RNA sequence: CCGAUAACGAACGAGACUCUGGCAUGCUAACUAGUUACGCGACCCCCGAGCGGUCGGCGUCCCCCAACUUCUUAGAGGGACAAGUGGCGUUCAGCCACCCGAGAUUGAGCAAUAACAGGUCUGUGAUGCCCUUAGAUGUCCGGGGCUGCACGCGCGCUACACUGACUGGCUCAGCGUGUGCCUACCCUACGCCGGCAGGCGCGGGUAACCCGUUGAACCCCAUUCGUGAUGGGGAUCGGGGAUUGCAAUUAUUCCCCAUGAACGAGGAAUUCCCAGUAAGUGCGGGUCAUAAGCUUGCGUUGAUUAAGUCCCUGCCCUUUGUACACACCGCC
């Protein structure tokens, strides 16, 4: 505790596929991750056994990779039903949290899916207006001019 | 030197209730205690890890301080400043569940008794142990 | 019975409820009964504020109703009976009586 | 009780009433001169008391019409039977009462009285009656199409504070 | 229509379900205290009712 | 004025830096501690703890919000 | 005996010029325990003068919007930067805040309606209580942006700003607009 | 594909274990009771698609409601949907199950904005 | 009342109910001499401010205060 | 208002008035408010206090079975009048300072003549005239629309952060509402289920008896953070879960998990405001089957500046000038 740098400490790490800022601290480190929000990196780490007041660059291998386990599969880990993002999905039903990329594409196969059924909701987004009923006679003028 | 509660802080008082809850651990604690928010306005779970503890020791110095207090009551006292985002500030109370079940455990260590009304009290032994642990705490304060 | 009666009085107007409660209790004490004392509940206030205008079109100004309603509480017990005792109301227009019991 | 009504309700129910009843009065009874009307209440029975100019005129034939109008209220707001009674009360210096000079006024000018000679013995005849003082406005099309207002005022007439509350009467 | 669609349409809440207790309009009622009157003939019989102004 | 990249966590460097000098001069705040010696302010809070723990800085204010401290009296 | 935050006796401090002695109050008939007063001040022209100069700077800190109920804070905030000055001088805090309020107060200043020179037709010399309230205007101004977008807390701000104000070393806000002012009213003489 | 099971076991799958495959908005719909007028369309849909030739689609049936839900027993229909002024035949494909009928007759003409006239000067 | 309020009632209560302690079950003498510290050193200790708020007006948000308004 | 005075005598307005708030240990009363005392108790000290301390624990209008209104309530009353002092003043009207006083200017309501082609015929079984009146401009039902967006404007809200955000603990309100003639629709305690949004049973309140002692927010105390578009910021957008209804899609609303966009304090211009005031801060009512970024009020924290001016915008009186009189947005 308030020790010199650590040897081992990267200032930046490598989660999945995308970088996390190591000089914050965990908790709010893999925030950074899309998909990833701080209740989320709560849960993970209090059911990771991690203490919280150490910063990500600090950690181990064997931590880290206990939180990527975790994170792919937090079903088997006592993380909650309700907690998730995808739950209940569109294509298979099957109840899933999504963690990167994966969250972009799954975005975009929805709204091409929302546009080739031709949903009003999917024909919004497909000209890119508002799709939750919101005015635009007088708002959001910024995103077209 | 009779001590009441009433004589000393009572912040660094239900700390120290709260930690002697804990090393006299017998307590009911729910497995959903590292996942859920402590309310709805909250928009963080609390950072400490038995926070379960102090907000059992809370509802004991409140039933202590007044008797009767249900769970919506508890909920009165635990409700917080809702933010609401973009729209004004409003007023939103406590978890349900969570006071529920902090109560179930407090007459799970039986210092809580419902009254003959609606709502549930402290016991005498209860009231005695809150007692010793103000004059321990008071003895610490002062020496 | 033996009775143990409890009467409100209540309007809008504050002389009547007076002189109500003065000259009942003179009555009674004329026809020797012991009286509870004169209770005044705190005084309901009937607040609505409404736009002057019919029409929206203005200065926006706002007119304010107040509906003052007090009411007073008397209880008359006697070791004899009171209703066939007492019987004459003596209740001018405007002013509510309501008579109950002490089991109501 | 549960079937009674609070306090606050209770006030409001007896001004709805009221209202209701002095509007129905003023609308029926407007060529009887038609003064106003008083109730009075008790939980035994109620008590209506109408003041009008002509006691004889709103009277029927042997009291027919007051018969009438008492079945009227009796079925309107749904009285127990018998528990209220019609009085006509006869105004004293109908002179002194603004909505009675008013239909007065009303039923000269309908007949086709000239406005200017109405208008003038209507406010002789106040004055006469006794009165600290009179104002009568007439506003509508007269003369042209285009709209005006003749107002005829004498003695005096205040405008403000709390006394003209209860020193003016307005119809 | 007959009866199965002249009034059919439910009414049993909302602003069509009120109406001025006195001029049958469904705009400004004032329904506190039970009141169910509109706000302009609300002003006409405030007098009447008994609401009356002190500040 | 672009950036100030605070130090998160001590170094060699800087972890004498703090152990030889700061108990020397009048006024001690996480502030002062931060903006003197590049760190990020937390690493400043924690390190006075140490040192007050250690007990070679004086503490007078400790507030929720603004903590002073003093280094030790000479003489 | 009075001791504002149970320290710092008010008997000591010494007011140098007789321009504001009559409009500074930190001495024993105007020293109290705690700044926080429901003293009327605002009623009447003037009695602001009776007011210690403690209490002015309280109500002069909380300011902008988001500061204007905040009182206590404000008096935790004097207390603080009190102890800091006391820290960082050794000497009296309130013998602090009188020579700055003494050396922050703008001797002149200009103002007029017509076409300006260079800021204002005349230059026109003020009264002590201008002076004082201005000193103090600029004290908290001076703190306020300091501290606005810096680690360096609002504690610190406002002590380093009374003890440059104390001296005079043209490192805080408010004698360096007071120069400025002066400047512009020689200028404009 | 609606929930992972095929559209064949969403034909025989009844109102009360399909209520959980929907999501809650429509749940909440199947619980309160369905009225007279959902059941006419979905008999003179059954009519009608059972009366349709083979290999062929069915003929169009118009109507206002477009609250309706979509029941996978639906699929391959020809619904006139009103927009308000005309009703617009819609396709039932094998995803729009948790659609509403007016999600898909949009009730006004897409905006190409032309020069604004003496406004905001 | 809230909490300053509330602390200002408690030490004038305490103020107050020590005058009138010393006023009846002692002589004056002391009342006197200790009214006149309490005095000239807070006024508000034994007399209550009277100002306690103002009412709200139909024209703006607060008691003086009015909405903004504007031409164009 | 005093005064002069071809005026005299009046009248309205203003003032006066009513409410409101501020002091009344003076009166009246108080089990739908309590205070004090006592007795039961519970617990700490019991070394020893013991008339030690707390209790929003229970009783003493359960009728003989304590007193009292300080607190609370609301009525009768009182109280302030430029009343006293000093000064200025024709020594008249009156003005300033000071004492004593709760208060030496508490805010509102009402509010004159004459008008405006200002607004409302979409409040009316208020209405003239005109239009329509069975393929109805009446009226009903179904659906859409009143939200629709290259953009402009206004009133607002959220914010730009360390005077902060989050996490916990401590801790203080007042206004006012609450079950319906039609009219179905109340405010809610407590217990259980669920994590939250909600649901499931038992009650209370038609009300100073119940919600409720309205455990409000801000604030206060400790934690983490650390100057970064960062733990600020929550718009957009996905999935899922709840309530209202007959119906929630162009998302009613609420909730959980994701997204952290502009924004680093804002040009030319401009709004409001002098004390419990601005501002922060929450809370009631109105609209409500569902509901507030609005509004009406309420309370909490709580200032800086000023006791002056006509410079800007105007207002009122006298004199003056006019070629204006639809009246300088004139006329020419
Ligand atoms: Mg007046
Ligand atoms: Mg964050």
């Amino acid at each position: 505790m308030s020790l010199v740098i650590p040897e081992k400490f990267q200032h930046i790490l490598r989660v999945l596929n995308t970088n996390i800022d190591g000089r914050r601290k965990i908790a709010f480190a893999i925030t950074a991750i899309k998909g990833v929000g701080r209740r989320y990196a709560h849960v993970v780490l209090r059911k990771a056994d991690i203490d919280l007041t150490k910063r990500a660059g600090e950690l181990t291998e064997d931590e880290v990779e206990r939180v990527i386990t975790i994170m792919q599969n937090p079903r088997q880990y006592k993380i909650p039903d309700w907690f998730l993002n995808r739950q209940k999905d569109v294509k298979d039903g099957k109840y899933s949290q999504v963690l990167a990329n994966g969250l972009d594409n799954k975005l975009r196969e929805d709204l091409e899916r929302l546009k080739k059924i031709r949903a009003h909701r999917g024909l919004r987004h497909f000209w890119g207006l508002r799709v939750r009923g919101q005015h635009t006679k007088t708002t959001g003028r910024r995103g077209r001019t | 030197p009779g001590v009441t509660v009433k004589d000393v802080n009572q912040q660094e008082f239900v700390r120290a209730l709260a930690a002697f809850l804990k090393k006299s651990g017998k307590l009911k604690v729910p497995e959903w205690v590292d996942t859920v928010k402590l309310a709805k306005h909250k928009e963080l779970a609390p950072y400490d890890e038995n926070w379960f503890y102090t907000r059992a020791a809370s509802t004991a110095r409140h039933l202590y301080l007044r008797g009767g207090a249900g769970v919506g009551s508890m909920t009165k006292i635990y409700g917080g400043r809702q933010r609401n985002g973009v729209m004004p500030s409003h007023f939103s109370r406590g978890s349900k569940s969570v006071a529920r079940r902090v109560l179930q455990a407090l007459e799970g260590l039986k210092m809580v008794e419902k009254d003959q009304d609606g709502g549930r009290k402290l016991t005498p032994q209860g009231q005695r142990d809150l007692d010793r642990i103000a004059g321990q705490v008071a003895a610490a304060n002062k020496k | 019975a033996i009775h143990r009666i409890r009467i409100t009085l209540t309007s809008r107007n504050v002389k009547s409820l007076e002189k109500v409660c003065a000259d009942l209790i003179r009555g009674a004490k004329e026809k020797n009964l012991k009286v509870k004392g004169p209770v005044r509940m705190p005084t309901k206030t009937l607040r609505i504020t409404t736009r002057k205008t019919p029409c929206g079109e203005g200065s926006k100004t706002w007119d304010r109703f107040q509906m003052r309603i007090h009411k007073r509480l008397i209880d008359l017990h006697s070791p004899s009976e009171i209703v066939k005792q007492i019987t004459s109301i003596s209740i001018e227009p405007g002013v509510e009586v309501e008579v109950t019991i002490a089991d109501a | 009780m549960a079937v009674q009504i609070s306090k606050k309700r209770k006030f409001v129910a007896d001004g709805i009433f009221k209202a209701e009843l002095n509007e129905f009065l003023t609308r029926e009874l407007a060529e009887d001169g038609y003064s106003g009307v008083e109730v009075r209440v008790t939980p035994t029975r109620t008590e209506i008391i109408i003041l009008a100019t002509r006691t004889q005129n709103v009277l029927g034939e042997k009291g027919r019409r007051i018969r009438e109008l008492t079945a009227v209220v009796q079925k309107r707001f749904g009285f127990p039977e018998g528990s209220v009674e019609l009085y006509a009360e006869k105004v004293a210096t109908r002179g002194l009462c603004a909505i009675a000079q008013a239909e007065s006024l009303r039923y000269k000018l309908l007949g086709g009285l000239a406005v200017r000679r109405a208008c003038y013995g209507v406010l002789r005849f106040i004055m006469e009656s006794g009165a600290k003082g009179c104002e009568v406005v007439v506003s509508g099309k007269l003369r042209g199409q285009r709209a005006k207002s003749m107002k005829f005022v004498d003695g005096l007439m205040i405008h403000s504070g709390d006394p003209v509350n209860y020193y003016v009467d307005t119809a | 229509g007959h009866q199965q669609l002249y009034w059919s349409h439910p009414r049993k809440f909302g602003q069509g379900s009120r109406s001025c207790r006195v001029c049958s309009n469904r705009h400004g009622l004032i329904r506190k205290y039970g009141l169910n009157m509109c706000r302009q003939c609300f002003r006409q019989y405030a007098k009447d009712i008994g609401f009356i102004k002190l500040d | 004025r672009d950036k100030l990249n605070n130090l998160v966590l001590f170094d060699k460097a800087t972890y004498d830096k703090l152990c030889k000098e700061v108990p020397n001069y009048k006024l001690i705040t996480p502030a002062v501690v931060s903006e003197r010696l590049k760190i990020r302010g937390s690493l400043a809070r924690a390190a006075l703890q140490e040192l007050l723990s250690k007990g070679l800085i004086k503490l007078v204010s400790k507030h929720r919000a603004q903590v002073i401290y003093t280094r030790n009296t000479k003489g | 005996d009075i001791k504002l935050f149970g320290k710092w006796s008010t008997d000591d401090v010494q007011i140098n010029d007789i321009s504001l002695q009559d409009y500074i109050a930190v001495k024993e008939k105007y020293a109290k325990y705690l700044p926080h007063s429901a003293g009327r001040y605002a009623a009447k022209r003037f009695r602001k003068a009776q007011c210690p100069i403690v209490e002015r700077l309280t109500n002069s800190m909380m300011m902008h919007g988001r500061n204007n109920g905040k009182k206590l804070m404000t008096v935790r905030i004097v207390k603080h930067a009190f102890e800091i000055i006391h820290l960082l001088t050794g000497e009296n805090p309130l013998q602090v805040l009188v020579n700055a309020i003494i050396n922050s107060g703008p001797r002149e200043d200009s103002t007029r309606i017509g076409r300006a020179g260079t800021v204002r037709r005349q230059a026109v010399d003020v009264s002590p209580l201008r002076r004082v309230n201005q000193a103090i205007w600029l004290l908290c101004t001076g703190a306020r942006e300091a501290a606005f977008r810096n680690i360096k807390t609002i504690a610190e701000c406002l002590a380093d700003e009374l003890i440059n104000a104390a001296k005079g070393s043209s490192n805080s806000y408010a004698i360096k607009k007071k120069d400025e002012l002066e400047r512009v009213a020689k200028s404009n003489r | 594909t609606y929930r992972g099971v095929d559209l064949d076991q969403l034909l025989d799958m009844s109102y009360e274990q399909l209520m959980q495959l929907y999501s809650a908005r429509q749940r909440r719909r199947l619980n309160r009771g369905l009225r007279r007028k959902q059941h006419s369309l979905l008999k003179r849909l059954r009519k009608a698609k059972k009366e349709a030739p083979p290999m062929e689609k069915p003929e169009v049936v118009k109507t206002h409601l477009r609250d309706m839900i979509i029941l996978p027993e639906m699929v391959g229909s020809m619904v006139g949907v009103y927009n308000g002024k005309t009703f617009n035949q819609v396709e039932i494909k094998p995803e729009m199950i948790g659609h509403y009928l007016g999600e898909f007759s949009i009730t006004y003409k897409p905006v190409k904005h032309g020069r604004p006239g003496i406004g905001a000067t | 009342g809230g909490h300053v309020a509330q602390i200002y009632a408690i030490r004038q209560s305490i103020s107050k109910a020590l005058v009138a302690y010393y006023q009846k079950y002692v002589d004056e003498a002391s009342k006197k001499e200790i009214k006149d510290i309490l005095i000239q050193y807070d006024r508000t200790l034994l007399v209550a401010d009277p100002r306690r708020c103002e009412s709200k007006k139909f024209g703006g948000p607060g008691a003086r205060a009015r909405y903004q308004k504007s031409y164009r």
